[PDB]
């Protein structure tokens, strides 16, 4: 019964996505419509600035990508993926792209602004989240991954740094630099070292299952306060990931441990989210027995934590960064490479 | 403790994505 309604939701959600996917929105604003206030982050590539749209007085987070820097880092195809996917999608725990445009020098992606900061800041500061607090957030990622994978999208960069906390204490996934629409396998080495599935490390050719492995890393990090595999250098992290051993805090409930052994499973035929019953092997698990999935989607569950509102354009929940000027050259750079943007 | 080893490690700040 439950599953047939999920099916119906997802079929309607796919029709919506396809229209925007085959016909992307393009050139929907211009830089001179925004007042630049402050740099509030750096992503996989580029920088993100608090801005204010003059015509509405809305505040937004604008990501700026230097087209020449993107070509040198061989991210052309990934940045086109990123804007094409983000303009097409629509789900409550995905940050919304409000405008996109480009000029002679840069690409711009203007997104809704979450003044509360990201899970990284809050997690590091308090040390670790309780299990109920961790499950509240995990549940949102489980549904989001359910939404994305049904559209044939792999996300490929789950980590606390990419999860914004809204004014209701719910998540928005906020960086799509590696998101990709693929049916079947793909091979690019990308993601963040602590979060990489063993099949990525081993140049093996992978699918959506790497997102579920990354979920296991996230849950563990939220509940332990540190990642399951850590070291001072990436190569030392990769050895630990491929070894196939993992150790849990003594405070993890036996159900948490058993969820996590099934997500951090090196064996792809045994890894939860991958099997015949897909996402329901996760959703029906015991660690999740208290979770009401519809109440999470609707935002009826009480959030464990609500960031302090110090205004629509307050930036105290982000760190300070170096301010680079936006330089727009008088000549067009990389026109052909980015024509579809 | 494991928490103490992590907190003394060089990877407690924001982690960059990797690539080819
Ligand atoms: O500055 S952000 O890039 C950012 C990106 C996209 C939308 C945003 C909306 N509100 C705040 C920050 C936002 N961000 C802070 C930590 C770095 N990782 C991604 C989240």
């Amino acid at each position: 019964s439950e599953q047939e309604s999920v099916k119906e939701f997802l079929a309607k959600a796919k029709e919506d996505f396809l229209k925007k996917w085959e016909n992307p929105a393009q050139n929907t604003a211009h830089l001179d419509q925004f007042e630049r206030i402050k740099t509030i982050g750096t992503g996989s590539f580029g920088r993100v600035m608090l801005v204010k749209h003059m015509e509405t007085g809305n505040h937004y987070a604008m990501k700026i990508l230097d087209k020449q820097k993107v070509v040198k880092l061989k991210q052309i195809e990934h940045t086109l993926n990123e804007k094409r996917i983000l303009q097409a999608v629509n789900f409550p725990f995905l940050v919304k792209l409000e405008f996109s445009f480009k000029d002679n020098s840069n690409l711009y992606m203007v997104m809704e602004y979450m003044p509360g900061g990201d899970m990284f800041s809050h997690l590091r500061r308090i040390g670790r989240f309780s299990e109920p607090h961790a499950r509240f957030y995990a549940a949102q990622i489980v549904l989001t991954f359910e939404y994305l994978h049904s559209l044939d999208l792999i996300y490929r960069d789950l980590k606390p740094e990419n999860l914004l906390i809204d004014q209701q204490g719910y998540i928005k996934v906020a960086d799509f630099g590696f998101a990709k629409r693929v049916k079947g396998r793909t091979w690019t080495l990308c993601g963040t070292p602590e979060y990489l599935a063993p099949e990525i490390i081993l140049s093996k050719g992978y699918n959506k299952a790497v997102d579920w492995w990354a979920l296991g890393v996230l849950i563990y990090e939220m509940a332990a306060g540190y990642p399951p595999f850590f070291a001072d250098q990436p190569i030392q992290i990769y050895e630990k990931i491929v070894s196939g051993k993992v150790r849990f805090p003594s405070h993890f409930s036996s159900d948490l441990k058993d969820l996590l052994r099934n997500l951090l499973q090196v064996d792809l035929t045994k890894r939860f989210g991958n099997l015949k019953n897909g996402v329901n092997d996760i959703k029906n698990h015991k660690w999740f027995a208290t979770t009401d999935w519809i109440a999470i989607y609707q935002r009826k569950v009480e959030a464990p934590f609500i960031p302090k509102f110090k205004g629509p354009g307050d930036t105290s929940n982000f760190d300070d960064y170096e301010e680079e000027e936006i330089r727009v050259s008088i000549n067009e750079k990389c026109g052909k490479e980015f024509s579809e943007f | 403790t494991t928490y103490a080893d992590f907190i003394a490690s060089g990877r407690t700040g924001r982690r960059n994505a990797i690539h080819d």
